[PDB]
């Protein structure tokens, strides 16, 4: 009668749906994907992961059969597995579960890809949690430079791969090339007002700035921004 | 109480055509689905007149369900509970369970998982296969894992179909037994062993006719049924699937069940109904009886059976029974019935029986696997193909535990 | 007896009245699909009230006091299949074009043509009547017909005849969703109406009917065909003192309910709740007593209309009782306790008129009908007078009302003649406060 | 309430072909006309047993009734409600409307008073077409005149089907849009606009197979029976042809529609069907969305759809839509239903929606019209053959004009 237990019924039909869909017409397997990332989502939120792992691991099976091989399909699902792996806790298999997605991606033509960007911040986080600095570096760069040459310097994901390398740099006492970060996205984030981003993205920069300015010895200019941030927060109650 | 099936492997899925046939005969359902007793039992109530079964028809070599569902039953299974990939289980263990088997072990999963939270009241698995290949016995060595680390508190019952005595029929299958009775001793409650060298003999009693292997099943069908009809078929002495691992499984390893079935619409008198059931030729496994004393025997009696007879006649049979000294005088034998018979007979009779004598088909795959294991005979396809000799040797060392846990039970 | 006609307009308005009359043959044991009786035997409970002697054999047909008015064809059609011989078939009037969302088709258009046939049955009806004192007119406060022509039929009664009561037992515009596209429009050009003509207008709406058969009901999708017999059980109850001259029967008049439930001529609209709601899946050890059913009467998920009504004030109410009581100091002493828990309006010192019928329910052995007029029910149509205005500071759909006849200004006229409605109650809530 | 129909041209006869092919089998009738609901809509009882339809087949280029009454079906239409010359309306409207219409409008407006004075309860043309050619746009341009000037208090159904926004499949197609556009914004009640970029994509979804303009005519002939199958079998909310003007079109210009249909015997659970019928891809238009708010849909829903899962699907979806500031919160929708779905279906649905969308429709049909009308780039075939610019820029100014009204309707 729970209203995630109603979330999962609804999403059940619609997964059980695109099974039999892709039962009749084979090739259709992008959708039950998606319908399965839905599901898997619940699966997850009321902690059962092994349900959720066997569900990408049937899109997995699925996309493997195909006749033709969409080697983006297959790199989109291990990273659908290893973002399963890393809210799961389990964080070596997070990092393999990537790295296999980037290799599929390498030896087909997709290096330069939506989902490999993607999967490379994704990626540089983790090695960040795994106190590995210059392969966090590393794979955030390349995602940084993909995003460049995809979306403008003004997007959205650009600034984000920026945040990211800032908070990155911040962690490891690199304050300068933190400050430079931050700010590349600060400079990104306020010429982006609609829905194309939420505002508590440019909060988190103020934040982060705030904290980088106060490591620099800048306290004035941290205080700003820490109250540039809560004024946000504050005026997005209405 | 609502028993969720799987039919792995050539052997079980064209057991699928016999038992679904028959479970749609018993429940009185037409072909397609629909309506023409406890229907929830083997079948999911889609709409108000449609009954999708709880079948799984897991299968690698899909020309087996392309018989099913192209000819006369494509309506009545539904297409996300079934799998069909080529390579097709090699007749090889090591590609069943590892090589195709971890291919499609997410989907099978997946989709009895997808009929399991359909369930309300989900109490067993009827899993039907053979230890004999590399699908049924493969693959069905690797759901047999998956299911029970899924649902260690729900009953598994796997129907097995053994290598027959008389010739192979497969040349490593030797081997795919021994690594299947392995992850069956493990995790099933209870496996009903049945042979096709008995299916043969009693078939060819049974009809006028030289059977086939779609006439063989219909003994398995009904047996794949009775067990499972007085969970469905109430009547009295109400047997569910948690009275056949207590009743009939003595010691923690011996639970490989000896199944027959009479009469072999046809009525029956019924002193001697008892006398077929408990025939030693109408026993569906070549157990051994000059050197065999049972455990723990049952008999499911089902349709125009009154519990009056069983007093003066199950009691004259159990006189006639060879059990343990560890059983007592009387007793030994547990009973059921079911208020409805299959279609086509008016008194029907099931009985497993727990035996010392299916040590002796254990003993047979292992007196093949003596040879064949350390002459390497057939064993560099599992080598080439994930399975090692350690793992191999250690399946030896569980069923060789196993055909002494019976000599131990005697 | 006090007879009453069943006007049923608009297909909303049938096909409640293709239940109701259902119920009510059911209720008086007469076979509703021929109209006759069982053989040689009387109805139950007093017939006449409803219903008329057709052939003097004391077997034959017993017509029902029913006009069923509808501008499309196939609602009536539908009757036609589903009664037999029960309806007087010259009462079933039905035409080809339909309104559609349109209420200047039903009041000033395809409904204007029906009108000289329409009255020329009802004329048909009073004058067989004994003494008729009430007509009970179904229809919905969404549609084009049902709305529209309700709105012509009431003005076109109350205008003849005027001396009987007329009760609107309406549908509202279900908030949740909009069944027609124009359907604050003719709520409002209704409104001008079921305030001024009507001298009641009890009110259904359509996500509070789906809520207490998917809630209370147990079941999954709630049809039309289950919230025209939460309705109808409702219309089925508080007809239960029209219809029946029992033991201790109180029998409540329309007239004798409106003197007690309409405080001044603009607060008429009545709310309505049943109890109990029990499903008919024979719950007998969870049937409720009558402590408990005036529990379950109250709860804000238990009235028949979109407002919450203990967020409000009950002006006036009345309770029904219908069925069999043991227990009569342990009723109206639960009303002690709700006259405490609910929010009254002194403005009104007391206001219970609680009817007794012995006569019990189809459905339920002890049943229970409310009919609280509340305050919130201006909050009703506050949502209809917002979604109005949205819907005409655009100045919306185009021509469809101006072209039938109807005029900008009249239509800021009805617009301001809801105002005064919903005002009617903000006047009497603070008052009341 | 009996629905006269029309099928002008080779786009609309091509519907005729799959629309009295479906009428025939959801009424239950075999394709000669006699029985194999309220059959009276369609179908002109001529004798006990045989229906013949209540179309004329009107068409220059008889070609395409060759095939229909050639092959299966000649038994079926009466050779009274036909016509059938050479030449064939040349991709021209001026053929169309002047030529080769003036030819024939006698012939065609005696057929449907030979058809309509057999009425008894006469309510609508569901009269079908494309806007493209020559035969469709300018003889289906000169029926709307004709039958609005003989019929004036009846409402007429035009079933078009707009040029491709994909490439044009017919040079001078622009120019035949907006010489029709203007007659059906003049005369017709109510458009539904159908696009076979959109009715190739949905089609390509539906059919494992890659389609013709037989295939895409059964999206359209389901969509012209949905609209009047609520008039025809007639269930709860009867929503006749006179409720799809009164609550879809808003203003005197707003009447092109918009419409959808799912599921695409298929039964369906309905939560998902609602989110299939207002599907963005499953309208039959290449509407505008990023700038498009509705002003009011509906939704027909056919079948064993039960009304009690609209107030929980419907009000959510809703939610999801997009209408105009000046509709209301939970209103601007209204609904139908049916209680017999298609044959083949067992719940169906139907949305005309009003949207501002459809005037990027016309805004396209206008950008072609602004360069190619100022250019003179097909234009002497109209000036040669009757039409002048002055009739031909007239015609622009109202669907400039009307382009502009639902972005004024915003
Ligand atoms: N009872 C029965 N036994 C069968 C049937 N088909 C094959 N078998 C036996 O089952 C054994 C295993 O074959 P199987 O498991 O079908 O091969 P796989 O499906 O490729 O794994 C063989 O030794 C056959 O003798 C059948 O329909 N019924
Ligand atoms: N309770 C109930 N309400 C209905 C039913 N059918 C329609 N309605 C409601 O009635 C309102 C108007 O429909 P209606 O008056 O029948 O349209 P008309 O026939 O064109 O006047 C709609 O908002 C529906 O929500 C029904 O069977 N029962
Ligand atoms: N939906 C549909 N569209 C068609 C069909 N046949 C042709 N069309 C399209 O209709 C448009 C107009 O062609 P049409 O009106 O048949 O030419 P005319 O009959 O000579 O006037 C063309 O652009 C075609 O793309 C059909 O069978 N179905």
């Amino acid at each position: 009668d729970t209203a995630l237990e109603r979330q999962i019924a609804s999403a059940s039909r619609s997964v059980e749906e695109a099974r039999r869909l892709a039962y009749h017409d084979p090739i259709r397997v992008g959708a039950l994907v998606e319908q399965i990332s839905v599901l898997a989502d619940l699966r997850q939120k009321e902690g059962d992961f092994r349900k959720a792992e066997s569900l990408y691991r049937e899109a997995l099976f699925r996309a493997q059969e195909l006749r033709k091989q969409d080697p983006d399909l297959l790199t989109g699902i291990y990273s659908l597995l290893a973002h399963l792996y890393d809210r799961w806790g389990r964080m070596d298999k997070a990092a393999e579960f990537y790295e296999l997605a980037l290799k599929i991606s390498a030896e087909n033509g997709l290096e330069e890809s939506d989902k490999v960007a993607t999967i490379k911040n994704n990626l540089a986080m983790i090695f960040k949690q795994l106190r590995k600095f210059e392969r966090a570096e590393g794979y955030y760069c390349e995602a940084l430079e993909t995003f460049q040459r995809l979306d403008g310097e003004q997007s959205a994901r650009v600034a984000s791969v920026y945040n990211n390398l800032g908070v990155l740099y911040y962690s490891h006492m690199d304050v300068d090339r933190a400050q430079v970060m931050h700010e590349r996205a600060l400079a990104i984030r306020q010429n982006l007002h609609e829905g194309q981003m939420d505002p508590a993205d440019l909060s988190q920069t103020f934040i982060n700035l705030g904290a980088v300015y106060k490591a620099a010895g800048d306290f004035q200019k941290a205080e700003a921004c820490v109250d540039r941030a809560k004024r946000i927060r504050a005026a997005m109650n209405g | 109480r609502e028993i969720l099936s799987i039919h792995v492997g050539q052997c079980g899925n064209q057991i699928a055509d016999s038992f679904w046939r028959l479970a749609l005969r018993e429940h009185g359902l037409t072909e397609a689905g629909t309506l023409k007793s406890n229907m929830e039992v083997f079948f999911h109530k889609v709409r108000d007149g449609k009954y999708v079964p709880r079948a799984v028809l897991v299968d690698l070599e899909p020309g087996v369900i392309a018989r099913i569902e192209g000819g006369d039953m494509s309506q009545l299974f539904d297409e996300s509970s079934i799998v069909r990939k080529i390579p097709g289980a090699a007749n090889n263990w090591a590609r069943g369970y590892n090589v195709e088997g971890e291919k499609v072990i997410d989907q099978i999963m997946n989709v009895i998982d997808s009929a399991v939270e359909k369930t309300k009241g989900l109490q067993g698995f009827l899993m039907t296969h053979s230890i004999g290949g590399g699908s049924g016995s493969g693959l069905g060595s690797l759901i047999l894992e998956r299911l029970r680390q899924a649902y260690p508190k729900k009953r598994i019952f796997t129907f097995s179909v053994v290598p027959s005595p008389l010739i192979s029929d497969s040349a490593v299958e030797p081997y795919n037994a021994i690594l299947t009775l392995q992850r069956i001793l493990d995790n099933a409650d209870g496996a009903v062993l049945l042979d096709n060298e008995a299916l043969f003999r009693i078939a060819k009693a049974k009809l006028n006719r030289s059977p086939n292997y779609m006439d063989l099943n219909n003994i398995i069908a009904l047996i794949v049924s009775s067990v499972t009809a007085s969970l469905r078929f109430p009547g009295k002495l109400n047997t569910d699937l948690s009275e056949f691992v207590t009743n009939l499984v003595p010691f923690p390893g011996n639970h490989f069940l000896t199944a027959s079935f009479a009469p072999m619409q046809v009525r029956t008198n019924f002193p001697d109904l008892a006398r077929e059931t408990f025939a030693q030729d109408n026993f569906t496994a070549a157990i051994d009886w000059q050197q065999g004393v049972y455990l723990a025997a049952s008999a499911l009696f089902r349709g125009d059976v009154k519990a009056k007879d069983v007093d003066e006649n199950m009691a004259t049979i159990r006189k006639s029974l060879n059990y343990a000294s560890y059983m007592p005088a009387s007793g030994g034998l547990k009973l059921g019935y079911a208020e409805t018979a299959p279609e086509g007979f008016a008194s029907s009779g099931l009985a497993l029986v727990n035996h010392t004598g299916i040590a002796a088909v254990f003993e047979r795959l292992i007196a093949q696997f003596d040879i064949m294991f350390d002459n390497h005979a057939y064993t560099h396809w599992y080598e080439n193909a994930g399975v090692s000799r350690d793992m191999m040797a250690k399946a030896r060392n569980q069923i060789a535990t196993l055909a002494q846990s019976y000599r131990d039970a005697s | 007896v006090n007879n009453t006609i069943v006007v049923s307009i608009g297909q909303a308005g049938n096909q409640i009245a293709a239940s109701f009359w259902k119920t009510v043959c059911l209720e008086h044991g007469i076979d509703p699909l021929t109209g006759q009786t069982a053989p040689g035997v009387a109805p139950r409970g007093n017939w006449s009230s409803f219903f008329s002697k057709l052939g003097e054999s004391s077997s034959g047909s017993y017509v029902p006091r029913a006009i069923m008015v509808d501008l499309e064809p196939s609602v009536i059609d539908n009757v036609k299949a589903t009664s037999g011989s029960l309806f007087n078939p010259a009462n079933l009037i039905s035409r080809t074009e339909g309104a559609g969302g349109n209420f200047a088709v039903g009041y000033l258009g395809a409904g204007r043509e029906v009108l000289p046939e329409v009255m020329s049955r009802l004329d048909y009806e009073i004058d067989k009547c004994d003494n008729v004192g009430g007509i009970i007119v179904l229809h919905a406060i969404g549609g084009g017909t049902g709305s529209g022509f309700g709105a012509l039929l009431i003005e076109s009664l109350k205008e003849k005849y005027g001396e009987i009561p007329v009760l609107s037992c309406a549908v509202l515009p279900s908030p949740q969703v909009s069944s027609v596209v124009t359907e604050p429009y003719n709520t409002v050009f209704a409104l001008n109406t079921l305030r001024r003509s009507a001298d009641a207008c009890l009110i259904f709406d359509n996500e509070a009917l789906f809520d207490l058969a998917h809630r209370k009901w147990n079941i999954e999708s709630p049809t039309v065909d289950d919230l025209n017999l939460l309705i109808t059980e409702a219309l089925a109850g508080i007809t239960a003192s029209m219809r029946f001259s029992g033991f201790l029967t109180v029998e409540i008049t329309l007239r004798e309910l409106l003197t007690n439930l309409v405080p001044q001529p603009s607060l008429h609209f009545l709310m309505c709740a049943f109890a109990p709601l029990t499903p008919p899946d024979r719950s007998k050890f969870e049937e409720l007593g009558i402590e408990e059913m005036i529990k379950s009467l109250f709860d804000n998920g238990s009235v028949f209309a979109a407002c919450s009504p203990m967020e409000g004030r009950f002006l006036s109410t009345a309770v029904l009782y219908r069925g069999i009581m043991e227990d009569k100091p342990l009723a109206d002493a639960a009303l002690a306790a709700m006259r405490e828990k609910l929010p009254l309006t002194y403005w009104i010192p007391t206001a219970f008129k609680i009817g007794y019928v012995e006569q019990p329910g189809i459905s339920h052995r002890k049943s229970m009908v409310l009919l609280a007029n509340n305050t919130e029910i201006a909050r009703v149509l506050d949502r209809i007078c917002h979604n109005f205005d949205k819907l005409w500071q655009r100045k919306a759909f185009a021509n469809w009302y101006l072209n039938e006849g109807m005029s900008e200004e009249q239509i800021n006229v009805l617009r301001a003649s809801a105002q005064e409605l919903v005002q009617s109650y903000q006047v009497a809530e603070e008052s009341g406060a």
